[PDB]
């Protein structure tokens, strides 16, 4: 059929997937903060 | 209607259940996961322990922890908008705060989640019992993250929300509360430990007394999701241990129940025990010995021999663990054996 | 210094055989 | 449409590459001891 | 430090050992493509 | 009869003797019978023991001043360490007594017959004709008991440092360890506390659900537990109405419909973590202690920023220092 | 063999136990990673090896073995030829291709069934003789080099001998051991502290000397089984099934690996310490040695110094041998190494010697071993449990002895699960328990 | 020789990286078991030969 | 049980998933990175940067003394503090 892109299920799976990569990028970034 | 519309909706299936409960479970529980996470990644914990608590500071997985409020606050909920912080998300992030946050928001996540165990349970025509068993942690988390601290001096001495920072929580007890030697805690390990076996055994004991009811090398598929058919001969059971251990778990209602008990119970015995530690009521004591420890300088039990380890754990860590006391121990005062 | 780029190729050498096998056929 | 395995391995390597970065990062990373 | 004339390859010599492992890895990639 | 042993042969393997006693049986059965007997007494009434390398006798008998918790039968002394100190090598019975020879007996014995129980743990799964990946579950256990009584000793060279048989003794063996191995910071023990905690959580989970979807057969006056007879043909629980619940309670697919798989998950989790753990001790047995991040986090000038592990380590020194005061006659606790 | 008519994916390799193995090639397949691994790590090792830095100080697990065989070492444990090491890994590595190049084939394009191509000895497990004869080959096979070593030991260069006169030094084993009492006697030797049945081995004369005895003893077995069929109490006793064969066989490793882990932690002979670290006991004995000197050299009498406990600091007394270093160190009065034996005596450590014949070359080797001790964290920060990050070093012995135990352990777990499932075919209840014909639901109730 | 060698050895590697991906796809796709058979013998002797080449080559630059 | 919410394999294997995302995923990976690089994350959460944990000379710890006039403390520390 045609199941929406804005699913209950989705709101959740997102609140996580957005930060995670936001964080993972933040961290991969720190990996070099010498001095 | 008007209510039932809210009900009707939020109540039916849609994969990730969201219920009357969810309203407090999901929000509190979320923030909570976040609350701990943000700290480990970005928030520092220096202004409370002079200790680094974030990847950003250089800490690792086992290092990162979301501090705990300086002994200057005590038990003040330390509010973001409260007199102490005054909605200054950087200072409020600095005076620790996230703690009371993570802990309080969290404290609900549990309340909330257990409810959910009820909600989904009363809706599916089952016995809530699962929801009950779940007290097991609430009691722990309550006593160990709120009660104990609330009983001591400050939110400070409360758990740490760390990996190692939490290991400190151990030793520190062993060293000061000498918890290790506290009956209540004992049943606490008597249940967890005792239960784990119970788990690992029923799990395997079952697997082996499995009726070959499939064809070949995959007894994992041969099982019927559809209907009633004892998959593990309960008979090949008892007549097994009855002869190998002397005893037979004859019945499955009790077996699959006694497993509910074991843990949950011990946990409580733990939560009680720690409640003790709240008001420094601890099992360090053991007079009968110590009284005779005075004289007979030559009589020695492990108890004492152990108790001594503790006495070292104090003298050395207190100064750096409890910074707000500005302890000072000259080279001499420190207890040590001949050698190191 | 370079070490990294040259490791890259070898690492993706294996899934590439799976790919070159997907397209052609066999194995099954 | 896109084959399922092909998304797993490339998704995986990332975890194995990103995670790998993290281990290097502990040697020169601020948290090293130098 | 390998013989002077090999200077060029410290980079690979560096990786060669990872391979062994790599095999248990691939073993999965295939098993996945072959839907188990 | 052609030979009278013929009957001995079927008896040992009597698939119907109240208590099965296999071929392992014939060794287990007494190895523990002697092991236990020495024990029960050593506790009730046994002299002190010089344990540590010196002549500081540590008392561990109820009749010598022990509460049930302080109780413990002590190890062999750093004097013997690994040499075999059996009851005959000692001159006067009292020598064996003092130099702590019961230990070896008790330890060596159970620590042995234990394994045979592990064998006879499976020997019944053969005479009974049941899949036998059961005896293995038992390993993790026996591994540890073996680890804390046989590896670590061979590791540090003396039975001296092998979890002393007694309540407060363990606590000791422990606190010390942390100090010399930072075990708590060890990746293995983790995976250990991992499962144990898990199993203890799963043990309450799987036990929870079953009783939660138990089924019908009772009044309110009657004991709901009564609704079942040994040798039922169909299970008492309504699995569908269980997964149908638990599955739902967060995710639906992170749940088990495959009873065979689930009961299995219960097996392996506890049993696998416990192994790592059993290996953890056995790992640090030869000094590959837990992690260590002391002074690993520093600022510009080099002024050192304490890691939350530096406290771990602080409380660790407090331990290092005291343990075994008098013997340690040198700077480095190289054992 | 596809899915159905096979096992699940995780039990993949089981469908290869069906018919006649499509590939020996699997076994050969990896029989390569194993040889290739030497090719990589060996290259990798030398790839990081400096000649001055103590071999054990530079995570050298692989390289130290070449040295122990007499290659690239000579006087002291010093490395003169960076070449020989390089050689061996280069070879193996390359050598692996052929091993893999073939296993890789045998598994996909050759006879998916060598049961039929059979002929050449061939395939089928129950076939009681094809198996007696096969192992038979691999028996001449091993003993083959038992001599290979004896050669390196007696005809190509020799081995490294720390005991060897002068001092550690590449030496040629001239006169191996005859007497069977000795070479065999070890097995009958104590298992416990004081005498490990395998481990206890002072010199090479008994090693290479013993190996000889094993080459022939082992060859005599391949020659043997290859020619005959196993007796009837044998058949009667042991289950025969491809699996069951792995089952046994596998638990020879388990045991053996422990025998290694228990060996690499204890011997200074076959593991010189100039290539591996100083052995655990050696350490806490080395400390002793260093401080016995520090004070004696500072002006203390040592021998007659009453220690804190009541025993004596520098010198103490053991029950059987009268004299040894005292501390907590006692546990290791069984330790023997060339760096401490000169200062030995009839009754034990000699006061007269230790007092004046204790030379300098010892205080410095003694101090290296006091420091470099088998103590470190996974972190790899060598030292006490609670040391600052700085000097890091983890003894080859740590890794070696540790690993093998966890593996050898795990294997023992294997010997079980493969015996547990195999002893099961023996009656057929391995698939499960038949719902209408179970031994128990039809048996005299225990009571 | 010192110059020739480095191209000689680096050849052997681009040939093996090749030789590798090769045979795998080969035994896999039997459609050209008949033609690729030779793409497999191509590197082979040239590979073995290329190794024996690095042969007398290495005992010449160091 | 009867389940009917928009399937997963669908989209993880979907052509659109990879096209909307390919570009946006690293947008977060990058976003986080920048958050660290600018060095704002620090000022964001007070978290000091290695360059400034202890003042230059002093050896003591900038510890919050009184829960009510704490805001001041922090400052007066962050103050004299570089
Ligand atoms: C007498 C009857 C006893 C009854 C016991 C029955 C119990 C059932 C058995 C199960 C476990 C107990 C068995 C003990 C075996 C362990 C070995 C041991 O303890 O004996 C100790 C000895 C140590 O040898 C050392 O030998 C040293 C000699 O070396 C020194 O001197 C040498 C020259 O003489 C060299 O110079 C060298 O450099 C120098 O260091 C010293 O003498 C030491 O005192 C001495 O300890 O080890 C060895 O040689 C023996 C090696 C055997 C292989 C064992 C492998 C590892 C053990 C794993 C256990 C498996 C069980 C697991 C079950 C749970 C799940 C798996
Ligand atoms: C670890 C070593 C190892 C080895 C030697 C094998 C070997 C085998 N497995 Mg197997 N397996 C393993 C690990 C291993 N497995 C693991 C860890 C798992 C868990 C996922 C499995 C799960 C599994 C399943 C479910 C099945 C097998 C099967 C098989 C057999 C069929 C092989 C085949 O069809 O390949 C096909 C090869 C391809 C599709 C392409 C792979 C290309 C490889 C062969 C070349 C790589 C070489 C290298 C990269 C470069 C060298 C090139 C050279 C010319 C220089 C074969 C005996 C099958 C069986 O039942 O056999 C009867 C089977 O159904 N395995
Ligand atoms: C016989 C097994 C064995 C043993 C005892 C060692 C031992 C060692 N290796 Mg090593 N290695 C091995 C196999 C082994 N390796 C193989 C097969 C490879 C090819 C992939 C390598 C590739 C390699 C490299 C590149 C390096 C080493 C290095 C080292 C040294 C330091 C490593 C360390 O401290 O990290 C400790 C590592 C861990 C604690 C890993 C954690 C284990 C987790 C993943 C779970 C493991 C569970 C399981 C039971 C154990 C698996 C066994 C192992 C083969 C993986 C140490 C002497 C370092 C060195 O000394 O340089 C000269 C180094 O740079 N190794
Ligand atoms: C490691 C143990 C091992 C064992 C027991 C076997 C056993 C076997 N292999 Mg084999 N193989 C191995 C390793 C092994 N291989 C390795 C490491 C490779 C990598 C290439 C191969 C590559 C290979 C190929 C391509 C073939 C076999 C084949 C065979 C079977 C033929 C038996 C025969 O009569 O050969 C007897 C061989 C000798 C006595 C060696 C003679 C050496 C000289 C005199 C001439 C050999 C040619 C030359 C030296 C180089 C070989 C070129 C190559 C095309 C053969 C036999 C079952 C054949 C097969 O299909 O079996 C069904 C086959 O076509 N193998
Ligand atoms: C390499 C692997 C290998 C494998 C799997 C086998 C397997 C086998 N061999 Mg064998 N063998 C091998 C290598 C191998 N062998 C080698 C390298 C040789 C060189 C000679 C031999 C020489 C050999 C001979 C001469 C014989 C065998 C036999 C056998 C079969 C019976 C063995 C048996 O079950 O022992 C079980 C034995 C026991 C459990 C002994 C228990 C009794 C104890 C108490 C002995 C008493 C100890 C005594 C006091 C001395 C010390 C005791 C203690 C203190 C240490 C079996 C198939 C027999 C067979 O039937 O055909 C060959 C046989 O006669 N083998
Ligand atoms: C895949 C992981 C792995 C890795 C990287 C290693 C690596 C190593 N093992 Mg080893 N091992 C492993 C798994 C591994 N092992 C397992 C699962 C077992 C069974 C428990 C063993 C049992 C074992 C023993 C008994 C010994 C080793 C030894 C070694 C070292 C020398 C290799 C060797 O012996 O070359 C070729 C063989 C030799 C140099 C000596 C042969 C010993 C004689 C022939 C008895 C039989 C050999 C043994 C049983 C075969 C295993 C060889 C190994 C390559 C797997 C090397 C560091 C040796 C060591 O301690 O360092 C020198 C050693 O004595 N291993
Ligand atoms: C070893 C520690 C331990 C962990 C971490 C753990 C974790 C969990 N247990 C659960 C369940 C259970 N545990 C149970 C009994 C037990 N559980 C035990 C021990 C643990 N249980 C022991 C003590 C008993 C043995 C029986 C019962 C049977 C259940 C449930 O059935 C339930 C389940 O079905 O699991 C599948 C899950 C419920 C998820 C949830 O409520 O989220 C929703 C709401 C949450 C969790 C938000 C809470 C936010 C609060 C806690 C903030 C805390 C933030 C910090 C603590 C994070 C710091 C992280 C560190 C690194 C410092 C899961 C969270
Ligand atoms: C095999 C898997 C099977 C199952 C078991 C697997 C067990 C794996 C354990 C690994 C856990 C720790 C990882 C190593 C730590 C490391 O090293 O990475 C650090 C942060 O880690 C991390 O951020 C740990 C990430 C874990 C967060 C999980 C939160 C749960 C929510 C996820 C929701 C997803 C939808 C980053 O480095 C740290 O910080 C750096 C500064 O940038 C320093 O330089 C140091 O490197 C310091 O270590
Ligand atoms: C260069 C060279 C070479 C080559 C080789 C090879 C052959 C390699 C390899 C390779 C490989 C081949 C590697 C690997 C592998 C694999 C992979 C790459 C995989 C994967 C991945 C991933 C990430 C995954 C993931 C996952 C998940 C998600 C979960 C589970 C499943 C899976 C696994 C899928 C050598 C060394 C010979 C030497 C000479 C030259
Ligand atoms: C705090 C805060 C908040 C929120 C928050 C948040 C948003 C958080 C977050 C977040 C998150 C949510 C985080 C996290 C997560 C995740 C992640 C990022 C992860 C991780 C990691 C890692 C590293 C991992 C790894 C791994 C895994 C995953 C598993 C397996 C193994 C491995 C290794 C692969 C609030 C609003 C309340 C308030 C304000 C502030
Ligand atoms: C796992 C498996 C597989 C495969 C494979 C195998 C198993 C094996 C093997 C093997 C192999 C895969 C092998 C091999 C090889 C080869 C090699 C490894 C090579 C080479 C060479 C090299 C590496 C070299 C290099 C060089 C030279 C040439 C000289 C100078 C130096 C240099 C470095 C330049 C699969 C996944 C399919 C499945 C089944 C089983
Ligand atoms: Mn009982 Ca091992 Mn710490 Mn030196 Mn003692
Ligand atoms: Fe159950």
């Amino acid at each position: 059929v045609s199941y929406p892109i804005f699913t209950v299920r989705w709101v959740a799976v997102h609140t996580l997937a957005v930060p995670t990569i936001f964080f993972l990028g933040a961290i991969a970034a720190m990996q070099f903060i010498q001095r | 209607g008007w209510f039932d519309i809210l009900d009707d909706w939020l109540k039916r299936d849609r994969f990730v259940f969201v219920g009357w409960s969810g309203i407090l479970l999901f929000p509190c529980a979320y923030l909570a996961l976040g609350g701990w996470l943000t700290g480990t990644t970005f928030v520092t914990s220096w202004y409370t322990h002079g200790l680094a608590s974030s990847y950003l500071e250089g800490c690792n997985f086992l290092t990162v922890a979301v501090s705990t409020p300086a002994n200057s606050m005590g038990h003040s909920l330390l509010l973001l908008w409260g007199p102490e912080a005054q909605g200054d998300f950087t200072r409020w992030c600095q005076l620790g705060g996230l703690w009371t946050f993570i802990a309080l928001h969290g404290a609900f996540g549990l309340i909330g989640f257990m409810l959910r165990q009820f909600e989904i349970a009363r809706l599916v025509g089952v016995r809530p019992y699962n929801a009950i068993a779940f007290s097991a942690p609430i009691a722990v988390f309550v006593s160990v993250f709120l009660i104990y601290p609330l009983g001591q001096s400050s939110w400070f001495f409360a758990p740490s929300f760390g990996v190692a920072a939490i290991f400190r929580f151990l030793l520190f007890f062993q060293g000061f509360h000498n918890w290790t030697l506290n009956p209540f805690h004992m049943m606490g390990v008597a249940g967890v430990l005792g239960g784990a076996l119970l788990c690992a055994i029923h799990g395997a004991t079952v697997e082996n007394t499995l009726f070959q009811d499939g064809e070949g090398a995959s007894t994992f598929r041969a099982f019927n999701p559809t209907q009633a058919e004892e998959t593990y001969s309960m008979v090949t059971a008892n007549r097994f241990w009855s002869q190998i251990f002397g005893i037979a778990f004859s019945n499955k209602r009790w077996l699959h129940f006694f497993m509910l008990f074991v843990p949950v119970t011990g946990l409580w015995m733990s939560a009680i025990g720690v409640v003790g530690l709240a008001l420094n009521l601890r099992s360090y004591d053991f007079i009968s010995q110590e009284i005779r420890a005075a004289e007979d300088p030559e009589f020695e039990t492990f108890y004492t021999k152990n108790l001594l380890l503790n006495e070292g754990i104090r003298a050395w860590m207190a100064p750096q663990d409890q910074p707000h006391e500005n302890f000072v121990f000259p080279e001499e005062v420190l207890p040590r054996g001949n050698a190191l | 210094i370079a070490q990294l780029t040259m490791i890259a190729m070898i690492g993706i050498a294996g899934p590439m055989i799976i790919f070159l096998l997907a397209v052609r056929r066999g194995n099954l | 449409r896109i084959p399922l395995w092909i998304v797993a391995t490339v998704a995986g390597m990332g975890v194995i590459v990103i995670v790998g970065l993290f281990f290097y990062g502990a040697y020169a990373g601020l948290g090293s001891s130098l | 430090k390998l013989p002077e004339a090999y200077a060029i390859f410290d980079p690979l010599v560096d990786v060669l050992p990872v391979i062994p492992v790599l095999f248990f890895a691939l073993a999965f990639v295939v098993q996945a493509a072959v839907g188990f | 009869s052609a030979n009278l042993w013929e009957r001995f042969c079927n008896w040992v393997t009597s698939t119907d003797n109240r208590l099965y006693v296999g071929w392992f049986g014939v060794i287990m059965i007494p190895t523990l019978l002697a092991a236990t007997i020495c024990f029960v007494i050593a506790f009730i009434a046994a002299p002190p023991v010089d344990i540590d390398g010196i002549r500081e006798p540590v008392s561990g008998s109820l009749l010598y001043g022990n509460n049930i918790i302080t109780g413990a039968v002590v190890p062999s002394s750093n004097a013997i360490g690994l040499h075999f100190y059996p009851i005959w090598e000692a001159a006067s019975l009292d020598e064996w007594l003092y130099n702590g020879g019961p230990y070896q007996l008790i330890i060596f014995h159970f620590l042995l017959g234990a394994s045979c129980y592990m064998g006879r743990q499976w020997e019944l799964s053969y005479r009974l004709g049941m899949r036998p990946w059961i005896c293995v579950a038992y390993s993790a256990p026996l591994a540890s008991a073996f680890a804390v009584f046989l590896i670590y000793p061979i590791g540090q060279g003396s039975f001296s440092d092998g979890m002393p048989l007694g309540i407060s003794g363990t606590f000791n063996f422990m606190i010390v360890f942390q100090a010399e191995h930072n075990i708590l910071m060890h990746p293995f023990h983790q995976l250990g506390v991992a499962g144990v905690f898990g199993g203890a959580l799963f043990c309450a989970m799987h036990g929870s659900l079953v009783t939660s979807s138990l089924i019908r057969e009772t009044t309110e006056t009657e004991s709901a537990n009564y609704g079942y007879k040994f040798g039922q043909e169909e299970e008492t629980y309504n699995i569908v109405a269980a997964h149908g619940y638990f599955g739902r309670l967060i995710f639906q697919y992170a749940s088990f419909n495959n009873s065979r798989s689930l009961h299995f998950f219960l097996a392996a989790w506890r049993v696998v973590g416990v192994w790592f753990a059993a290996l953890g001790i056995s790992t640090m047995a030869f000094n590959l202690n837990g992690f260590n991040f002391n002074h690993s986090v520093i600022d510009a000038k080099g002024n050192v920023i304490n890691t939350w592990a530096d406290i771990i380590n602080r409380a660790n020194l407090g331990m290092e220092v005291m343990h075994e005061r008098n013997a340690h006659n040198f700077p480095l606790d190289l054992a | 063999d596809q899915e159905s008519s096979g096992f699940a994916w995780w039990a993949g390799n089981a469908r290869l136990i069906n018919l006649s193995g499509k590939l020996l090639g699997a076994h050969v397949a990896h029989a390569g990673l194993i040889v290739f691994w030497a090719g990589a790590m060996t290259l990798f090792e030398l790839a990081h090896f400096i000649p001055e830095k103590p071999m054990y100080e530079q995570g050298l697990i692989l390289i130290p073995h070449i040295a122990t065989l007499g290659w690239g070492v000579g006087p002291g444990g010093e490395v003169v030829d960076t070449f020989p090491f390089f050689v061996v890994g280069v070879v193996h590595l390359i050598s692996s291709a052929v091993l893999g190049f073939g296993g890789v084939y045998h598994a996909i394009r050759g006879p998916e069934t060598l049961e039929e191509y059979s002929s050449f000895f061939g395939y089928d497990w129950k076939d009681k003789n094809k198996m007696t004869t096969i192992l038979g080959f691999h028996l001449i096979v091993l003993g083959i080099g038992a001599l290979l070593l004896v050669a390196k030991a007696m005809f190509f260069g020799g081995l490294y001998d720390t005991w060897a006169p002068g001092g550690g030094d590449v030496r040629v084993i001239t006169n191996p051991t005859l007497d069977p009492r000795v070479i065999f006697g070890y097995l009958l030797k104590s298992p416990f502290g004081g005498e490990g049945w395998i481990v206890s081995v002072n010199n090479l004369e008994d090693v290479v000397g013993g190996h000889i005895w094993i080459g022939l003893i082992c060859i005599a077995g391949g020659i043997w089984h290859i020619l005959t069929t196993p007796f009837g109490w044998a058949r009667r006793a042991f289950i025969w099934s491809g699996e069951a064969y792995l089952s046994y066989s596998l638990g020879a490793l388990s045991m053996m690996g422990f025998i290694a882990t228990c060996f690499v932690w204890f011997n200074n002979t076959v593991y010189p310490s100039e290539f591996y670290g100083p052995t655990g006991p050696e350490a806490s004995q080395a400390q002793a040695m260093t401080f016995l000197i520090r004070d004696q050299k500072l002006g203390a009498n040592v021998g007659s110094a009453q220690g804190p406990t009541g025993l004596g600091k520098y010198l103490m007394r053991s029950p059987t041998g009268e004299i040894i270093f005292g501390g907590e160190t006692m546990r290791f009065w069984d330790f023997r190494g060339p760096w401490l034996e000169p200062l030995r005596g009839p009754n034990g450590l000699d006061l007269n010697k230790i007092k004046n014949d204790i030379q300098p070359w010892q205080e410095r080797r003694a101090a290296e071993y006091m420091t470099h001790a088998p103590l470190g964290s996974l972190n790899s920060v060598g030292g006490v449990a609670t040391e600052i990050n700085s000097v890091n070093f983890v003894s080859p012995r740590s890794w070696l002895a540790t690993s093998h135990f966890v593996l050898a352990f795990f294997f023992l777990v294997g010997h079980l699960w493969h015996a547990g499932r195999a002893r099961a075919a023996a009656a057929g209840f391995e698939k499960g328990i038949d719902r209408e014909s179970e031994p128990v639901l039809s048996m005299p109730s225990l009571d | 020789m010192t110059i020739l060698f480095q191209l000689a050895l680096a050849a052997l590697v681009i040939l093996s990286f090749v030789m590798v991906i090769g045979v795998p796809v080969a035994y896999a796709s039997p459609q050209d078991w008949d033609r690729s058979k030779q793409l497999i013998f191509l590197g082979s002797g040239l590979w073995i030969a290329l190794v024996l080449v690095v042969g007398v080559l290495n005992f010449f630059v160091v | 049980g009867t389940t009917g919410e928009r399937p997963f394999s669908d989209i993880i294997t979907s052509v659109r998933y990879w096209v909307i995302h390919s570009i946006t995923i690293p947008a977060l990976f990058i976003a986080g990175w920048l958050f660290v690089s600018t060095g704002l994350a620090y000022d964001v959460f007070g978290t000091p940067r290695p360059d400034s944990y202890y003042a230059q000379e002093q050896r003591s710890i900038p510890l919050v003394t009184d829960r009510f006039e704490a805001k001041q403390q922090v400052e007066t520390f962050l103050e004299q503090l570089k």
